């Protein structure tokens, strides 16, 4: 009831006594709470629904399309259509799923509640950077009254702050592991490199950080090290091909963070 | 030993040093091409060009099929589908075309072909700028150009209104017996604006005065442009090609800070690009399509060394 | 007078990258405006010598106004009254656009923005190298060169 009605301080003391996530989420949780008109509702949820009460595979079908391209929802995948149409309808990251829920029915309390406790954090700021992002320029075109493209747009821009912001903060602690946190796939978010997943939507304080721009300046070099070598000895080396063996290299230790083909 | 040759060809910056080397190659080629005499049987560098335009053509195809309007949002993405449609439209009239030789080469068809010819080295020398666009310092000059042709533009059109205004009652003073032509646009807009680049025309006014070009055109009424060139050159010269400094002088810094965002943000698109692009430039891109993801590999003692770093740097946040 | 002349080199040094884009867009209108007035060359290195150097005075005044129209009256050049030729008055009004409004113009703005911060900058590296130059008028002897 106080996901339902929106009562995050309720949720807060709720969890924080006794009730795990896990155990909590079944595929019937999520079809209500997600079907139930007794809150803050989305009124575009619907629009978006159009593409096709509300089962769980119609709502993966608006996931994949406010995360344009490749992004393959866990819902829409076979597994997850044999686990539904009847232990096994718990789900494994259960905040995984009501951070996507908040973000689709428009609660932000709610969401940045949810995110702020569950592994994996800054991807699912720029999760629900890209949702609400795309869901304010899904809103922009088809509404009249109360567009909220105005207010989706600075709830993406809040969360693509919190980003940067973990960004800013993994990068001052370590460098070679804040460019490792880049890159990896998530494997939850559908295979998604973190800085693809911030590159999807425009986030530009993100990709213009200190931290993807010395990784884009480590795969520049790429097997090569330019902190020693020559720049020139680069060009002359293209033209005098035994000049290649020559001229310095960088070893396993060095391109562990540098995602190689 | 040899998979410092694989590590070597495959790095981004060779395959960038190595496409702008036969870039350079390619322009110092074509206008070798352009500028030299023009016969009817291309010369050996011309068909150097026609095989970098070519299979420069197949790499952009390549680039496009591995989503058409996503290719069409960058700059220099529009001036390439000009550059090689215009390109072949003039080689199309260059080599198939009618002889009618002659000691005189100039035939109407050959003619625009080179024309088409001349006026397209132009695209690829803009293209330089994608090149000379990637590093630290000259990339937000790049991205900072076009973002200020966007911004003065109301300036531009005043201008051209002050040029309207003056082009047009100097030519009716100077010259009230005309025909209909379309020598009239060309002479009410071409000559108030080279003035204002520094070119007065000094003899040219006074007309009636001595010590005087164009002595000629000496009717009633003459005595009238001169004011009109001294108002026309105070507006234009003091008022509006010095509001267009102050107007760059103080948007610049605002658009330094943005243009340097934004070139930092489309330097991953650029980088992304080095990591599919085959290991030989276009003119020897004969061999890598006749022949045919980057992800980061972590072990499971890293995984979870990572992620417990992650979680202390969101609990330090 | 100290930190001007320690000042024009590491302005020099700083503006580059706009004199190489006014380079680029010097060359990407010397060369058509040969290649359309002049088709009937013969490989010389004359070429390089007209191609940077008409375009190169028009930054600095020189329009040179009668030889833009070649095939009109009141012109100087007439012998060069190919067809073709109509097409240069259109390319030397976008070169003097892009360069004399767009880019020298940019230029401007350029020193205008860095002027503070190079003086700021200049002003320190003048009053450091004070030191390396009165430490010199320690050790000379007192005669200038000829003496
Ligand atoms: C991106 C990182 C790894 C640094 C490498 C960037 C290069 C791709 C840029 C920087 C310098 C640029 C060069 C700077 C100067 C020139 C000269 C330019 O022509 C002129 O300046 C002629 C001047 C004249 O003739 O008046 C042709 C492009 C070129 C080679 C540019 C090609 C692109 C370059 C090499
Ligand atoms: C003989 C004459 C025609 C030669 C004149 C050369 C111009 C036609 C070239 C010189 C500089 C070029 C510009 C250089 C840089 C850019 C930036 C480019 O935009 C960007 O890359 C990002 C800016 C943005 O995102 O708006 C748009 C094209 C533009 C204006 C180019 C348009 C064509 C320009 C004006
Ligand atoms: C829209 C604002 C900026 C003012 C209108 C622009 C006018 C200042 C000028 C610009 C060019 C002028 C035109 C310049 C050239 C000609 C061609 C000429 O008409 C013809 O050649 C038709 C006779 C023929 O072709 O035999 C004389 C008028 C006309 C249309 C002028 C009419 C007024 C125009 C459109
Ligand atoms: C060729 C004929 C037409 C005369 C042209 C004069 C130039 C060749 C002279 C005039 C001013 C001289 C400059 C005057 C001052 C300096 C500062 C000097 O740097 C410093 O003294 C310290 C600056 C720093 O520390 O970076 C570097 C040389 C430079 C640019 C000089 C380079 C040569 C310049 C441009
Ligand atoms: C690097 C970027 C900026 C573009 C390349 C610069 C090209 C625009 C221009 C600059 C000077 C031009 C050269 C100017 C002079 C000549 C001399 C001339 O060649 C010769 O003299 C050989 C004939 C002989 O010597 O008998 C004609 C081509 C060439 C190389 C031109 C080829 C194209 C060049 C290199």
């Amino acid at each position: 009831d106080a996901l339902v009605m929106d009562r995050v301080s309720f949720v807060k003391l709720l969890i924080e006594n006794g009730v795990s996530m896990h155990k909590f989420l079944t595929i019937p949780r999520l079809e209500e709470l997600y079907n139930t008109k007794q809150g803050p509702t989305n009124p575009m949820l619907f629009h978006l629904i159009r593409d096709v009460k509300i089962t769980l595979i119609d709502i993966g079908l608006v996931i994949e399309y406010l995360m344009g391209g490749t992004y393959r929802c866990t819902y829409t995948r076979k597994r997850f259509r044999l686990i539904y149409n009847s232990e096994t309808k718990r789900f494994p990251y259960p905040l995984n799923e009501l951070l996507i829920w908040a973000c689709l029915m428009k609660r932000q309390v709610m969401a940045r509640f949810l995110w702020q406790h569950g592994e994996e954090s800054m991807a699912k700021a720029l999760v629900a950077c890209k949702i609400y992002r795309s869901m304010a320029y899904e809103a922009k075109q088809s509404d009249l009254v109360d567009d909220t493209s105005e207010e989706l747009k600075q709830y993406s821009n809040d969360f693509g702050q919190l980003a940067v912001e973990l960004l800013e903060q993994s990068f001052r602690q370590d460098e070679t592991m804040a460019m490792k946190l880049l890159t990896y796939e998530l494997k939850n978010w559908s295979n998604s490199t973190c800085l693809k997943l911030a590159v999807s939507s425009r986030l530009r304080p993100f990709v213009a950080h200190t931290c993807t721009q010395m990784l884009l300046s480590d795969m520049w070099m790429g097997r090569l090290n330019m902190r020693k070598n020559s720049w020139y000895k680069v060009i002359l080396s293209i033209l005098v091909p035994p000049a290649i063996l020559m001229l310095e290299y960088k070893t396993k230790a060095e391109m562990s963070h540098i995602p190689q083909s | 030993i040899t998979r410092k040759f694989y590590a070597f060809y495959h790095a981004p910056i060779v395959k960038f040093w190595f496409n702008t080397l036969a870039y350079l190659g390619f322009l110092m080629l074509y206008t070798f091409v352009v500028l030299v005499k023009m016969e009817q049987l291309p010369s050996v560098q011309e068909w150097i060009v026609i095989a970098y335009i070519f299979t420069y053509a197949i790499e952009k195809v390549r680039e496009v099929f591995m989503k058409i309007k996503v290719w069409f949002s960058d700059y220099f993405n529009v001036s390439d589908t000009i550059a090689i449609i215009s390109f072949f439209v003039g080689f199309g009239l260059r080599f198939g075309a009618k002889w009618n030789y002659i000691n005189a080469y100039d035939n109407h068809v050959f003619v625009a072909g080179r024309l088409i010819y001349c006026l397209n080295i132009i695209f690829w020398y803009v293209r330089l700028l994608d090149f000379l666009a990637v590093n630290q310092q000259a990339g937000p000059y790049v991205m900072m150009i076009g973002k200020m042709v966007a911004n003065m533009f109301y300036i531009v059109v005043i201008m051209a209104l002050v040029l309207l205004s003056f082009g047009v009652p100097r030519k009716a003073i100077l010259y009230p017996h005309e025909e209909p032509s379309w020598s009239l646009a060309k002479d009410i807009v071409f000559h108030p604006y080279w003035m204002i680049f520094g070119e007065v025309y000094a003899y040219e006014i006074d007309v009636c005065a001595n010590d005087s070009t164009l002595p000629t055109i000496c009717g009633p009424g003459t005595w009238l442009t001169p004011f009109l060139q001294a108002v026309y050159l105070f507006v234009q010269y003091i008022i509006m090609v010095n509001l267009l400094i102050a107007f760059f002088n103080n948007v610049y810094l605002q658009v330094k800070a943005i243009s340097n965002i934004v070139w930092k943000y489309q330097r991953y698109h650029f980088i992304m690009a080095y990591h599919e692009k085959p290991v030989l430039p276009p003119p020897l891109i004969i061999l890598s399509h006749i022949v045919s993801g980057p992800k980061l590999f972590l072990t499971e003692e890293d995984q979870k060394k990572l992620h417990d770093f992650e979680e202390q740097c969101v609990e330090m946040y």
